[PDB]
């Protein structure tokens, strides 16, 4: 571990990039995370909420 | 606008409602600001057969 630091960086930024890629199918409540199921099979008064 | 209707379907005049007489003949949108009012009169509207 003599290239400590620069491994790090290049670590840190893939690491970030990962993380804001897969949080796309986390759900935060909704029923569904995908969003044309959201708009096929309900209408849109509750697709807006 | 006035028409006449049956009694159980006043409640499909509302925004986003679907059903028969709101998604075949009469369709107000999802962002209606106003408002209805619905009074039952069968005195002048139902004939003896």
């Amino acid at each position: 571990s003599a290239l400590g630091k620069l491994q790090d960086v290049v670590n840190h930024n893939a690491q970030a990039l990962n993380t804001l890629v897969k949080q796309l199918s986390s759900k935060f409540g909704a029923i569904s995370s995908v969003l044309n199921d959201i708009l096929s099979r309900l209408d849109p008064p509750e697709a807006e909420v | 606008d006035s028409f006449v209707i049956r009694g159980n379907e006043v409640s499909q005049i509302a925004p986003g409602q679907t059903g028969n007489i709101a998604d075949y003949n009469y369709k107000l949108p999802d962002d209606f600001t106003g408002c209805v009012i619905a009074w039952n009169s069968n005195k002048l509207d139902s004939k003896v057969g």
